[PDB]
RNA sequence: UAAUUGCGAUAACGAACGAGACCUUAACCUACUAAAUAGUGGUGCUAGCAUUUGCUGGUUAUCCACUUCUUAGAGGGACUAUCGGUUUCAAGCCGAUGGAAGUUUGAGGCAAUAACAGGUCUGUGAUGCCCUUAGACGUUCUGGGCCGCACGCGCGCUACACUGACGGAGCCAGCGAGUCUAACCUUGGCCGAGAGGUCUUGGUAAUCUUGUGAAACUCCGUCGUGCUGGGGAUAGAGCAUUGUAAUUAUUGCUCUUCAACGAGGAAUUCCUAGUAAGCGCAAGUCAUCAGCUUGCGUUGAUUACGUCCCUGCCCUUUGUACACACC
């Protein structure tokens, strides 16, 4: 079970056709100041711990 | 509250009045499976010929069961109110009748026959195989508590 | 002559009306000892005002409530509210303020509409539908 | 732990818990830590409650839904199907019964077990269907802690319900079974099965 | 017809034996092993309560609930 | 179908009495009782069978107790089942009022209740001192 | 910004309607005005089950005291109020504080200009032209029919079963409505399994019906997985009511047939809070009949709090061989 943490520092906005998915700037304690643009399904604010399966990803703007 | 025991005298799936009384269930309901007896009537019968109503149908003496049978066949002279019977008042002899067993269906057919013979409208509907009650004609019929 | 106060509690259309005075302890309702009440599950709701602050402060007083309107849960909510408000008001008049403040803060932190009433009230039904926002089904074909 | 006398009789069996620190009737909100990372916000436990009724308004602002007590949320989730819409009393009753059942099997705090089940059963990854306009697949995304909680509760309640439906086991029993199974990686539970399904199907997008 | 309704003889003895070995007991558990029907399950449960053996943390009908003697 | 038991010992409050009313040897059964549905919108008779009338006696004793003064029509309204016709869900509908009347007529005889001004019927001071005191003595015994 | 709402910019300048404002209603006034047609408390007469003084009535009479609840009248009250952020730092927006109320506080009513050859001559002694006018499509009496049908399509409301259905012990409401030149709403006592019948009584109504002690649901017992017991159709037989008249059964009850049905392809309807959903209740038609609607409460969820992809709407730019306007 490879698991990684992710604290949300900013939320760029709603994305996708239906708009039930949000672009989020996640950042974790395992080496701070290293960031990803991740897509989140549910409702998200500042200081929300997300459970990541993989670190190396780049969630790009849905079309 | 208290657990009984008993032995191999228990006889499930016994029969009475051309029909099989179902074992391993309460006696009232077991009776109810008979054509011509339903729930309320069965309960009444049980109350009259005093069976222990918690006890199942597969137990109990044959003399008792024949008392029940006697009651079922001969209700009005065993002090049963005479508003309770299914074919109440009747249209031949002019006395109350609880039609029972497979005879009820036969009796029903006889009624349905006499109607057609008479040539009442309802009889004609029956003959045609139509919704006989004069109700709004698009039916199935159901279902609340 | 004797010291006493009276307050109320609301929920939907349920209305509870309390009476408090200086006595021996007695706390009862409509047609109930406060242990029994109804509905056993909810029961503990009626204690909430008594327990959160502490039962020790219901030694010298005598509370008694009567209610009208609503349903069971609603009634319970009303009665508990009445018990609360009646207590705090009693403290306010016949005891010092600091105690009342302590009581409030104990309650208001927990607040299940404990002091203050529930401000939601039934929205009306409108035509072309069984309920308020609900509407009937349409065909096209 | 000092008792107290009063004119009306309040039983000492009941009065004990009332006098001492606050708790669900018998079972306590004390101890009962948040097990997993995340849900240190979106699971309650403190503030405590006597019974899980607490008829306020939660889905109103946006995330006060989170600060609603998790047991009450569970109760709410249990309360549905139309036939069983409203009847919160039934739900709370069955919650209590579930807790009892979870105390009987395995011992320990049943609230803690429930918490564990919640923490496990939320699918850490989840996907959704992109538009396209003809033929498109599931696109891989992350899921929120609140959303994780929501799905956890939903899935447990639904699986428990279906399991009960037309089986001699009551909701109290089936739900309890689901919980106890869901505490660890049992996998025979419905919730965890669904989670697995959601994860494998997610993992089939890279 | 799954049955297991009437007690017979040896099945009562078996119940007497195997009840205290369980952690949890209810009407569902005492029908789960194709044992006694609902009526008897209830009756027998009440009996086992009466005659030591199982300790109630119970409440009401429909959902009955007892535990082992400890 | 019925009213006012939510509070105290719903079943036990009116069970130790039920056998005690038989114990008294004063009760006065209709005769056609115990072969009856108890309501127009019901389906079965009670499962107590050798009893039930004694439950409904203390329940009517409780009814006269309840408040001020009570009548026949009110009792019909109360113990009335509500009637299930076809689709027509469960519209509130009167009871087997005759039974309640019979119960009243019994209770009046036993020295518990009497006919009041403003119509209706009211509890006596001598009345329930002995009747439901022994049944609720179980609550006094446990206490 | 819900909004041609504003802030601003500026060959425009001031203006009018619509929106908003306004009206009713929903909630907060332990302040004013009071109230036996609304309550509560104290004193003479009650303490009979959980009671020692639940709460109740004894108590239209026992007199007094009161207005928190209940009713209204008059006013106050919320203005995004205070704090923080955020923005040419402006209009505004997001969070926090208090607050009964902080989504224009919710809900409605009212709702512009120009249209459609939308519906209605079966609401109208509203009417044009046409038709008919005493074997009259006029008016009226007798008897049918509009209910002719296991449905070819459309809406509609109980619990497919153990968060169940029973047997009881179940169960607090709120809109209403109500007799006169008569027979409406029925309390009360008797009889009746029953529906009902009867003798009367109260009421032109915050007083009497009527705390419409409604239903779902709280508590124990009865089944417990089985087109069975769960609950009482389709067909028969009787007994009631309403009405000149019930027959192609008006309704209601009673017993016998026993059925909430095996979670409903493709498809498509409504839904974001006291809502959806559950559940009854009254009124509207009414002699009688509700499953119809119109309101009312009761229990009370999940899930967003977003987007323009589908279905459409508004504006601006543009393109147009269209203008009965992309059918």
């Amino acid at each position: 079970t490879p698991v990684t943490l992710a604290k949300v520092i900013k939320v760029l906005g709603r994305t996708g056709s239906r708009g039930g998915v949000t672009q989020v700037r996640v950042e974790f304690l395992e080496d701070t100041s290293r960031t990803i643009v991740r897509n989140v399904k549910g409702p998200v604010r500042e200081n929300d711990i997300l459970v990541l399966m993989e670190s190396e990803r780049e969630a790009r703007r849905l079309r | 509250s208290l657990v009984v025991q008993e032995q191999g005298s228990f006889q499930h799936i016994l029969r009475l009045l051309n029909t099989n009384v179902d074992g391993n269930i309460k006696i009232v309901y077991a009776l109810t499976t008979i054509k011509g007896v339903g729930r309320r009537y069965s309960n009444l019968v049980c109350k009259k010929a005093d069976v222990d109503l918690h006890k199942r149908a597969g137990e109990l003496t044959q003399e008792e069961l024949e008392r029940i049978v006697q009651i079922m066949q001969n209700p009005t002279h065993y002090k049963i109110p005479a508003w309770f019977l299914n074919r109440q008042n009747d249209i031949t002899d002019g006395k109350d009748y609880h039609t029972l067993a497979n005879n009820v269906e036969s009796k029903l057919r006889d009624d349905l026959e006499r109607l057609k013979k008479i040539r009442a409208h309802r009889g004609i509907r029956h003959f045609w195989g139509l919704r006989v009650r004069g109700q709004h004609t698009k039916t199935t019929g159901r279902r609340r508590a | 002559a004797v010291p006493s106060v009276q307050t109320f509690g609301k929920k939907k259309s349920a209305t509870a009306v309390a009476h408090v005075k200086a006595g021996k302890g007695l706390i009862k309702v409509n047609g109930s000892p406060i242990t029994l009440v109804e509905p056993e599950i909810l029961r503990f709701k009626v204690y909430e005002p008594l327990l959160l602050v502490g039962l020790d402060k219901f030694s010298n007083i005598d509370i008694r409530v009567r209610v009208t309107g609503g349903g069971h849960v609603s009634q319970v909510y009303a009665i508990r509210q009445a018990i609360a408000k009646g207590l705090v008001a009693y403290h306010q008049k016949y005891v010092d303020e600091q105690s009342k403040n302590e009581l409030k803060k104990a309650f208001t932190s927990y607040d299940r509409t404990l002091l203050i009433a529930d401000s939601r009230r039934p929205e009306p039904k409108k035509f072309g539908g069984k309920g308020a926002r609900s509407r009937f089904q349409k065909s096209y074909r | 732990f000092t008792p107290v006398v009063l004119a009306t009789p309040i039983p000492e069996e009941v009065q004990q818990a009332q006098t001492e620190i606050k708790l669900f009737n018998k079972w306590s909100f004390e101890e009962v830590e948040v097990k997993d990372a995340s849900l240190v916000d979106y699971v309650q436990v403190r503030q405590p409650i006597f019974v899980a009724h607490t008829a306020g308004r939660y889905a109103n602002k946006r995330f006060r839904k989170a600060q609603c007590p998790i047991i009450e949320r569970l109760t709410n989730s249990l309360m549905m199907n139309g036939r069983n819409n409203g009847k919160k009393l039934k739900a709370v009753r069955i919650i209590k019964h579930t807790l009892d059942i979870i105390n009987v099997l395995t011992d320990q705090n049943p609230i803690q077990v429930v918490v564990d089940a919640i923490t496990n059963t939320g699918p850490r990854e989840d996907t959704t269907r992109v538009g396209g306009g003809g033929a498109a697949r599931r696109q891989a995304v992350d899921v929120s802690p609140l959303r994780r909680v929501n799905q956890a509760i939903a899935l447990l309640t639904i699986g428990a319900r279906e399991a009960a439906f037309r089986n001699i086991k009551t909701i109290a029993e089936t739900l309890a079974e689901e919980l106890i199974n869901a505490a660890k990686g049992s996998s025979t539970s419905y919730a965890i099965k669904k989670k697995d399904e959601l994860e494998r199907v997610a993992k089939s997008n890279r | 017809a799954q049955h297991a309704v009437i007690l017979d003889q040896e099945k009562y003895d078996r119940i007497l034996k195997e009840v205290p070995t369980y952690r949890y007991v209810s009407v569902s558990v005492l029908v789960d092993r194709l044992k006694i029907g609902g009526s008897l399950a209830r009756i027998a449960l009440r009996h086992l309560e009466k005659e030591g053996i199982i300790k109630p943390i119970s409440k009401h009908s429909k959902q009955a609930i007892y535990t082992r003697a400890t | 179908p019925g009213v006012s038991v939510r509070d105290v010992a719903a079943q036990d409050f009116i069970n130790a009495y039920a056998s005690f009313l038989q114990r008294q040897g004063k009760l006065e059964v209709p005769g056609y009782v115990d072969i009856v549905k108890t309501s127009s919108g019901n389906e079965m008779p009670p499962q107590d069978a050798e009893g039930w009338f004694y439950k409904r006696a203390a329940s009517v004793a409780r009814h006269i107790y309840m408040r001020k003064q009570v009548g026949v029509g009110k009792l019909n309204k109360l113990y009335g089942g509500a009637k299930s016709r076809g689709v027509r869900p469960y519209k509130h509908i009167d009871a087997s009022g005759s039974i309640n009347r019979k119960v009243l007529q019994a209770l009046e005889k036993i020295g518990i209740v009497e006919i009041s001004p403003k119509g209706g019927r009211r509890i006596s001071e001598n009345g329930q001192r002995d009747l439901d005191r022994i049944a609720a003595q179980t609550l006094e015994e446990d206490e």
